[PDB]
């Protein structure tokens, strides 16, 4: 059964670097692209990027360019994002995105 | 063995097979069950018929 675990709360200091991760199971991890998203509080969601565990081909947003380093690992079945030199305007909520194998929209 | 002139036809329907020709993909959790079996031209497709 498919699931995406995520740690709910994370407290940090501005100007430092934090390692956010989410866990993948129920499917085969190398057969799907993964996306990450940001909902600014008092605003809609913002899509940041696109990452594949199979090869490691990355994709960023230009407004997040050099801000997040999308990298993953295939042994423990998880993907990472890692915001560098964090400021106050990125105090927000975050999810990691799973679509169907077709991949129109984010199912789980 | 003496033979009699009583002949009986038999016949199977179209047996099929479909999958990945490179490697079998297993379920991620259950590491004993297959998802798509591995089938190419190169396998010995040995049959095992049964008779009444």
């Amino acid at each position: 059964q498919v699931q995406l675990l995520q740690s709910g709360a994370e407290l940090v200091r501005p100007g430092s670097s934090v390692k956010i991760s989410c866990k993948a199971s129920g499917y085969v991890f190398t057969s799907y692209w993964m996306h990450w998203v940001k909902q600014r509080p008092g605003q809609g969601l913002e899509w940041i990027g696109q990452i594949y565990p199979g090869d490691g081909g990355t994709h960023y947003n230009g407004n997040f360019r050099d801000k997040a380093t999308l990298t993953a690992d295939k042994s423990s079945s998880t993907a990472y994002m890692h915001l560098s030199s964090l400021t106050s305007e990125d105090s927000a909520v975050y999810f990691c995105a799973r679509k169907i194998y077709d991949g129109y929209g984010f199912s789980y | 063995v003496s033979r009699t002139s009583i002949y009986y036809y038999a016949g199977s329907s179209r047996l099929l097979a479909v999958g990945n020709p490179y490697f079998s993909i297993k379920s991620p959790n259950n590491n004993k069950k297959v998802l798509v079996p591995k089938v190419s031209g190169l396998q010995y497709r040995v049959f095992r018929v049964r008779l009444p």
